[PDB]
């Protein structure tokens, strides 16, 4: 991803 | 698009069922990048990839950093109201 990704 | 209010029902053993990216430190909104099949966001029917999360349960997320948003979002339980917009 362009910026950080979090799964929530 | 229009700002929408969307209700999500989550059981206590579950997460929200979304991936988010973005955040104030990157100059972009908290954005839904994934809706995981069969999890609460998918089941609620009203949240989609590309939606920006403007608020959750009345907590503004428009100016939140990525990890701030993770903490706020993961704290919510049960019947959870989202304010979202697809741009």
């Amino acid at each position: 991803s362009r910026f950080p990704t979090s799964i929530i | 698009g229009p700002i929408r209010k969307v209700l999500l029902l989550k059981e206590d053993h579950e997460g929200l069922g979304i991936s988010i990216t973005g955040g104030k430190e990157h100059g972009v909104p908290i954005l839904i990048s994934e809706i995981h099949p069969g999890q609460p966001a998918d089941r609620c029917g009203g949240l989609h990839v590309g939606d920006a999360i403007l608020a959750v349960n009345g907590v503004n997320l428009r100016d939140t950093k990525h990890k701030e948003a993770v903490t706020i979002l993961s704290q919510q339980r049960g019947e959870i109201e989202f304010e979202v917009v697809y741009v």
